[PDB]
This record gives C-alpha cells, sequence and structure tokens, in this order.
RNA sequence: GCAGCUUGCUACCUCGAUGUCGGUUCUUUCCAUCCUGGCCGUGCAGCAGCGGCCAAGGGUGAGGUUGUUCGCCUAUUAAAGGAGAUCGUGAGCUGGGUUUAGACCGUCGUGAGACAGGUCGGUUACUAUCUACUAGAGGUGCCCGAGGUCUGCGGGUAAGCUGCUUUUAGUACGAGAGGAACCAAGCAGCGGCGCCACUGGUGUACCGGUUGUCUGACAAGGCAUCGCCGGGCAGCUACGCGCUCAGGAAUAAGAGCUGAAUGCAUCUAAGCUCGAACUCUGACCUAAAAAGAGACCUCUUUAAGGAUUCCGGUAAAAGACCGGUUUGAUAGAAACGGGAUGUAAGCACCAAGGCAACGAGGUGUUCAGUCCGCGUUUACUAACCAUUCGUUCCUUUCACUU
RNA sequence: CCCUAACUGGAGUCCGGUGAAGCUUACAUUCUAGUGCACAGUCUAGAGACCUCUAGGGGGAAGUGAAGACCCCGUGGAGC
RNA sequence: AGGCUAAGGCGUGUCGGAGUAAUUCAGUUAAGGGAAUUCGGCAAAUUAGCUCCGUAACUUCGGGAUAAGGAGUGCCUGCU
C-alpha cells in the first residue's frame, strides 16, 4: 500500500492533558540574572481585551513607522506583598528548602489561605540564613510573594494567591541583601517589569470540560457518505490489529482546557495607574471596571477574564532592547456594542 | 489616523474597527458595523432608514 | 515573495471560476493550482489577494480558451484587514493574466485593484486605472 | 548472498467460520533516503548534475480516467520515496470489485447448464463481561494532626519543520552566456499552543415586518420548522487574532593534529581537535504512589483545620475545583450606564377616492415602544439556622467526675 | 467537500420508580520477546503493576451470534 | 392537499433534572469557493401555484410541451 502521510493530530508535548493540579501556574525555570537585583516575576488578574492604535516601532518591519491597530490584553496588577524569603540548598539529589523567614507583619486576609505566621523569629532567622550562606549551605534564594485581590472588584475573591519568585542578582550575597531589603514590603509592577519589554505569561487556560477528540485534538470528521453512517465526530480507528492495545498517542476524549500554558515574548505596551484610561463605557463584560494599576500586554494571553496570570522576565527572548511603545489611542468604546 | 464616516448611519469609524466596501465601479463606502453593511446590501436607503443620520435629516426636512 | 502589509485570507480554492478583467480575451478562468503553495492532505489549493495561480481559460476568445496561464487575483470578496485595523472587501472576485515575473498580459484593467497586489507587483498597479 | 515487501512450492494451524479486494480514518515502526541536515569523489570552473557514505527528527500534498492495488496523465511542489503492522485498520466506515439467488450478449454443449469473458441489479447483525487506553473521582499506604510553598526519581514533546523574496551580488567563478556561498531582514506553507479587541458564522435571548387562521373588532396574544423574512447583544467559534530562533555538550559519516608498530611515512593502534535536521542538555507540559513512598516553614494538639448546609462561577458528565457568607456586593430586585431593534399604542392632521359610512397608508406626538442570560450604585430580600470529623464504641480493659 | 462552527427537539450524561436478555471450565492488573499444532493475559526469561469506582470510543480477548453456504470427501440425497 | 379552528374524542401509558459533558437520531442556519468529495452529485440544495408572452432538434404528424426562455402577482379607493 502506498500511503498518504499527514502530520499527527495535535501535540504530544502536553501529555497527559489533565486538569492542572492548582489554579495558579508554577514556574519550573528562572532566567539568568543580568543586572541590578529585582524580582523576576509578578502576578496579576486578566481583565479582558481591547485594542490600541500605535506607531510601529518594531525595527526592520515593513509597517514600521506607520499607524497599526494592535490588540492588547488588560491585566489588573495590584501591588504584591513579599511575604517570605526561602533559601535553597543544592546537592546531588537536587534543590531542597533549607530555611524560610516570614515577614513580621502580614495582611490579615492571608488567613483565608493559611494560618498566619506569628511575629516570632525574623532577626535571628535572617542571621541564621546569613550564617548558612557564609558556610556555603545555601545554593540560592527565592522570594515567596502573594497577591492582594481584595482591592479588585471584578475578581470576587479576597483570599490571596501565594507563589515563589526568583531574584535576579549577580551573586548570592547580593540576592540575600536585596531579599532582606524587599522582605515584608509591597512591590508594584513597575518594580518588576518596565514598559516596552518582553515577558512570558503563564496561566490556566479556558476550561471546556470533557471534549471529544474532534475538538480536543482537531481530528478530521467523517466525510461524504461516512458523515451520516453513525460515527461523525468520532475517530476512525483506535489502533492496528497488532500491537493489541490502544496507544496513548491516539486522540481521544478527555479534559480540555484548564491546563497550564506558557506564552513567550508578549510585549508590555503600557504600565498604567488609573483604570479609567482603559475601562470602556459600560465596563468590561462580567468583570466591571479597572480601579487599580494595570498593564497592557501586546497580543493574547492564556486564561479567561479574572484568571490569575503570572508574568515573568523572558526566558527565550530573541530581540534586544525594544523601546517604549508609542500608544496613540486606547479604545474605550463599549465592548458590549 | 484617518477619520472615517459610516456611509449608512453617518457615524465616525472608531480606529481599529469597521469595514470598507468597494464596488466594481471603484465606489468605496465605509461601514461602521455589520448592521450598516447588511442594510446597505439589502438596498435600503439611509434617507429612508430612520435611525441613521440621513433618515433623520430627511425627516427634519419637514 | 515580498511581504504584504495586510493579512489576506486565502479565499479562492482550486476549481473557482473567476471573471478575468483585462483585455487579453479571457472572460472566465478556472483556478487549477496556486504557485508557491504547498498544501496538506485533503486541503484544496487556496488563494487570496496577491497570490499567483495557474488558471485555465474557460470563457473568452478561442485563442485564449483551454490555455494554461498564470493569473494574479486582484479582487476578492472575502474581507481582509489592513495593518491599521480597517477591514476591506470588494463586491466581486477578479483576476488579471500575468507571467511568472508578475507582468500583466493585458494593457488596461477595468475595475479597482487591491493596494496589496498593486504594491507586490508594481506593473499591475500601473496597468490598473484606480488602486483601492 | 541478504530481505520476505512479487509470483511460485508445500499442506504444519484454522472448515461446530480468524468476515474476503480496494479506498477512507487514526496510530506506529523499518531504511535499502525522494526532499530537508552533514560529508567524500568527479570526466566537480560557477549554475546544475552524476556516483557513493552517514542520518529515519520533520515532510512526502492537490487533481482526470479506472473498483482497483499497480500504472498512465495534469498542474503545483524542497520532494510530491518505498515497505511492515492478520497483504494494520468492516464489535470504525464504505460497498465500487470479487464470491449467491434474476436477466442479457458472445463462445461451448443435443440438452440441463458452463465460462480465472463482458454487462445491468443485488440485506454489511450485537446493550462491552475481561483487558488496554483516554480523562475524572473515592480510598488505603507513606505520615506527630492540619495547611501552605517547593524539589524532581521519572514520563512526554517536532519545547517546531520547510520554502519564497530582499541583501550579500549581477559579486566570486567564467572568454562569454550564465551565475554562487557566510551573515542579515521580511514574508509565506504546514504544524503546535492559546485567545475573542477586530472581522465572519451562529445566536429557537431579544427587536421589527409580513402571509394564513383562531381568540367578536382595535390593541394584545396562540399556532403554522423560530410560520417565513430582516437585524442582532452576550456566549461559543474560525474564515479572525497573539506566541511559537537559540546556545552548549557528546557523537555518525567525514576532515585533521600528534604518533609508533614499521628509523621514514601514516587521521589510528593508544591519545587529541572538529564535525549533522540524530542523541543529551537547554526556555515547555506532567510528576511525592519516587516502597529510598521526599524537603522546608507555619499553625495547633479536644485544637489547627476539613467536610456538610447556604449564595455562587474563572470550574464542572457524576465527583472534583475555585470563591463569598453580615467584620458581606456572592447572587437577585430597583434605578442608572452601556447595548439590541427601529419610531410602539392611543390621539390629532393629511390621504387616492367615495354623496356619505369608510379609507391602505403618510406626518407629528416619537432616536419612540419593547428588550438585555453585561456593568455600576445599592444590604432592599436571600448567603440564616445549623450539622459533622479532628474521640475506634461500649466501658471504669479508665487519665477520668455523681 | 476545502473545514468545520453555532443552535433546536429527542436520547445519552445525573436523580426517583420499574426492570430483562445474549458470550461464561477456571483464574485473571498486564506489556515485550521466545517457545509451543509454526497467530500466548496463564508456558519460559525479562519489564511493569497500590486498590476501588465513574464516563468514553472500540485496539485485543485469533470477542459474541452459527455443527462454513467456498473447496474436497460420503460407493449420503434432491431436482433437472 | 397543507395550515389554523368547530362539534365530538382526548392530555393513555414512566418521571425529575442542576449546560442537561462527550457522542448520537432527526432538524435550522452558515463567510469565500461551488462537485475540488465520492465508484457515482449518494445525501442535501435549487425550481415550485396561477396568469400572460414564448417555445427547438426530431417525429410514427399523435407529440415532443409545463420543452427551453422571459414578465406579472400584496393591500386600499372607485369602477367596467
Amino acid at each position: 500500500m502506498a500511503s498518504i502521510h499527514r502530520p499527527k493530530r495535535g501535540s504530544l508535548a502536553f501529555s497527559p492533558r489533565k486538569r492542572a493540579k492548582s489554579h495558579i501556574p508554577r514556574f519550573r525555570a528562572w532566567p539568568e540574572a543580568t543586572g541590578e537585583p529585582k524580582l523576576q516575576s509578578f502576578a496579576g488578574y486578566k481583565v479582558g481585551m481591547t485594542h490600541v492604535i500605535m506607531v510601529d516601532d518594531t525595527k526592520n518591519s515593513l509597517t514600521q513607522g506607520m499607524e497599526i491597530s494592535v490588540p492588547v490584553t488588560v491585566i489588573e496588577t495590584p501591588a504584591i506583598r513579599v511575604a517570605a524569603i526561602r533559601a535553597y540548598a543544592e546537592d546531588s539529589t537536587g534543590e531542597k528548602a533549607i530555611a524560610e523567614v516570614w515577614a513580621a507583619d502580614l495582611d490579615p486576609e492571608l488567613k483565608r489561605r493559611i494560618p498566619i505566621p506569628a511575629a516570632g523569629n525574623q532577626a535571628e532567622a535572617l542571621e541564621n540564613i546569613g550564617k548558612l550562606i557564609e558556610e556555603g549551605r545555601v545554593s540560592d534564594v527565592r522570594a515567596v510573594i502573594y497577591t492582594l485581590p481584595k482591592s479588585l472588584t471584578g475578581v470576587p475573591k479576597k483570599v490571596p494567591d501565594i507563589m515563589e519568585s526568583g531574584i535576579s542578582a549577580r551573586d548570592l550575597g547580593t540576592k540575600f541583601e536585596y531579599s532582606k531589603t524587599i522582605l515584608g514590603t509591597l512591590v508594584s509592577v513597575t518594580d518588576v517589569f518596565k514598559n516596552g519589554t518582553l515577558v512570558d505569561t503563564a496561566a490556566i487556560t479556558i476550561g471546556k470540560g470533557t471534549q471529544g477528540p474532534v475538538k480536543r485534538w482537531g481530528i478530521q470528521l467523517m466525510k461524504g457518505k461516512h458523515s451520516r453512517q453513525g460515527s461523525l465526530r468520532q475517530v476512525g480507528t483506535l489502533g492496528a490489529f497488532n500491537p493489541s492495545r490502544v496507544s496513548w498517542r491516539v486522540p481521544q476524549m478527555g479534559q480540555m482546557g484548564y491546563h497550564q500554558r506558557t506564552e513567550f515574548n508578549k510585549r508590555i505596551l503600557k504600565i498604567g495607574s488609573d483604570g479609567e484610561e482603559v475601562t470602556p463605557e459600560g465596563g468590561f463584560i462580567n468583570y466591571g471596571l479597572v480601579r487599580g494599576d494595570y498593564i497592557l500586554i501586546k497580543g493574547s494571553v492564556p486564561g479567561p477574564s479574572k484568571r490569575l496570570i503570572r508574568l515573568r522576565d523572558p526566558i527565550r527572548a530573541k530581540k534586544a532592547d525594544l523601546g517604549e511603545p508609542n500608544i496613540l489611542y486606547i479604545s474605550r468604546e463599549s465592548k458590549q456594542g | 489616523m484617518e477619520q472615517r464616516k459610516c456611509y449608512f448611519c453617518g457615524k465616525m469609524l472608531e480606529p481599529g474597527t469597521g469595514k470598507l466596501y468597494v464596488k466594481k465601479d471603484g465606489s468605496t463606502y465605509f461601514m461602521c458595523s455589520s448592521k450598516c453593511m447588511s442594510n446597505f446590501a439589502l438596498g435600503r436607503l439611509p434617507r429612508r432608514t430612520e435611525w441613521t443620520e440621513k433618515g433623520k435629516i430627511q425627516l427634519k426636512k419637514a | 515573495m515580498k511581504g504584504m502589509r495586510s493579512n489576506i485570507p486565502r479565499a479562492l480554492n482550486a476549481g473557482a471560476q473567476i471573471a478575468c478583467v483585462d483585455n487579453t480575451g479571457a472572460k472566465v478562468v478556472e483556478i487549477i493550482s496556486v504557485k508557491k503553495y504547498r498544501g496538506v492532505k485533503n486541503r484544496m489549493p487556496c488563494a487570496g489577494i496577491g497570490d499567483m495561480c495557474v488558471v485555465s481559460v474557460k470563457k473568452g476568445t478561442p485563442e485564449m480558451r483551454k490555455q494554461v496561464l498564470l493569473a494574479v487575483v486582484v479582487r476578492q470578496k472575502q474581507e481582509f484587514r489592513r495593518p491599521d485595523g480597517l477591514h476591506v472587501s470588494f463586491e466581486d472576485n477578479a483576476m488579471v493574466i500575468t507571467d511568472e515575473e508578475g507582468i500583466p498580459k493585458g494593457t488596461d484593467i477595468k475595475g479597482p485593484v487591491a493596494r496589496e497586489v498593486a504594491e507586490r507587483f508594481p506593473k499591475i498597479g500601473t496597468t490598473a486605472s484606480i488602486i483601492v
């Protein structure tokens, strides 16, 4: 038999396609430190999409210098609290948590997530971590941070979300000093990301529940006469006669969406403080209006509205210093029109 | 930023939205929405359609 | 080829009988294949504005008819977006006979051409009376 | 000699049936490699060929005839390679062919009838027991009791592949004709992942027009596929939109260094440097049920905290998940904002005309009327009342109390 | 059909009531290779595998339905 | 005929239900292309009543024929 070839339906790069074990994306890698100390990640909540008219500043592009309409995602980004500093020791079996110091004073609504750590050992915990770093038991340092969604109104929840973030510094001592400076403080998104820079966005995608292989993997439907013989939206064959089994690579029904996904190289087009600049007439549908500080991300982002979106400094960015975008018009017309 | 007027309802095309429709004779018409495009393609005239500015002008002519 | 500023949906697939709108003697040409287009299994060859297709002259003069020629689509009813966010659509689909290089066999083009084809092939623009 | 993918030979298995060809759908494998990557030779100037070696990561398409496999032909294309999987795949599909009963033509036969000849027509059964897989849960094990944040034993991946154009450059090369390569840029085809500002579809919410008929007429309504027709918000969706280089290590073929056996020479016998779309790492997903069953911190040990009830939705087939619960805007009402439709009923004037009664319809009242599975404001009603576990149960085999 | 999308009613899915049938020597959480009447979940050597439940399409059980209607044989028949 | 209604006969032969997922039986609609699908336009879609105009090859002179191909159509006022 002389066969016609096709690329495989869907990607096996995301198998098993199960539901994410948490509603928060977890970062498995952190990029290289390339400058002054700072947090490598922030976290906001997706609001919705709008579009801007901007001058194409992208070097070498055909439309560079002319007016272009660019879709943007609005992400409401209230200040996060640096709740703790955690130290990690590297050994043959990998990284292990070795020490943690919690900030002396923490927000009372953190009790919705965890019983509040007391204002106990912070000075001696920090000196213990300093001794550990001096004696070489510490491989690196991360900052445990959490969001404060109570200030938002389109997100109904008041329980904070907690996550670890890397610190970008040239040396472990510099990392420890910066973490001590930022410990217990409220960091704004301008203290993590700058306008016009590329970032990576992680989020839990839109949940679709249980979906068939046609929607879930993009398999072809039965065609022509076969379309009305009783197996229309349904895979042609589960396998060969031998091997006597259904491969895991055969497209099948199952959970669709509500997965963790990372998008790369999303450009920040605006860091705003007043949500009236971006909120349309009538508000964002099912969300409301922006009230705190916000961010405009060029293009689309994984997740629906109100989903927690984690932003991190780019890990596979190609282009060098991009610049500050020239946003000439932010559309606030009614999205419900 | 080109400022464009809807041919049917006479409303300004908001930037990044709207349509331009070209006939065989080179005639160009800006449409603010699918509603205006559909009403233009139905043969309805704006001056007879009341919710458009041309219909409003025709009515206020009296 | 040179990139166009607009995003063009490949609207016309193989078998479409398009009116030919130059003075070459071809009235209706059927798309046979699309140049520089590699497909996938079961997918018909697809062409939008700015694409060059191999066509067969179905109507027109007897000298043009049954000839395999090259044509460039200059008008398409499927809407395409300009870089600045405005969507453009024509009242009909229309093509013009050209060579491999992009030169039109005709001398005048009745009807408006798309600015995308007018820029990708500058001679189509000069041959056309108006560029929309 | 190899393979067993052609056809034979054989008759070991199956005749208390292993459903027969081809196509379609989907998955996988081989390399004897068509293209893509790296090389060597050339009767290799360049362009482009011819021959061979490594390499299976990706690709290998669209169409006309024919049931076809095969083959022929067409236009694209980097190329449109071949083969295995019960000639993969009928408890997936199809039924064109072959392989039933009917009939015709030709040829055999006196005949019934026959033909690896042709032709027309000719039923494709089943509620899944086990196993396998895809997803979702409840337990038990691990474990001070609970919660949170992590690690990564491992698993998977194409953590993309490939063209066109510009430039290099009308340059190297070449007498000319012709005509490259490194780097750089953009775009495109296919693939992957996500998203809905824009555009398109749908939108049996909703709004309007109108046909037939019924409720006595008007108004308001029922029915006729949502009666039909036009429009359409939210939502979903693609025909729309965003993102989707690498670098390093170690290698294959191969090219070299040093270097003896073999005073010299030698890429090889040790040793050493390079060297691919391969492999590994690296930017992705998953992963304490990793039995070596993990690390850290916090809280609290009749507690922490969990579940149930309540109001919900970023979630959802059941479960589960994520939130709020008066110290509250979770949902609903009211109003307003923002939208959909298209100017309501009644009233007045006009109306072709009619002696009049009437009069389709037009204009004003009136961007009206109706509606909103969106937002805001607002505790106005409902998030109240509680239950249950964290105690082996009865007991005084008690850390207790009548 | 390219290439599928949304929606409508009935099933399905979840709940209350009612309530059959068909495969079944046994055991059974399997996978690879070999062996074996040369087409193994059970043999041999490895590799995996904590149990239970729900949904789902049918890879396998050479699945079930049926003393093969093709071929041969029977000094078995029937019709012509 | 079909639709909507009388009279007369009936609600008579399982319910509920939280998006009530995927899938499936039967339907509505679908941008651009329009048979490229497929053995084959199978299925689906197009046209459709009545009036008027007009109607070919061929023919056994009967027909072909509703050939083909065009135009009109509602309501109101007054009439022949």
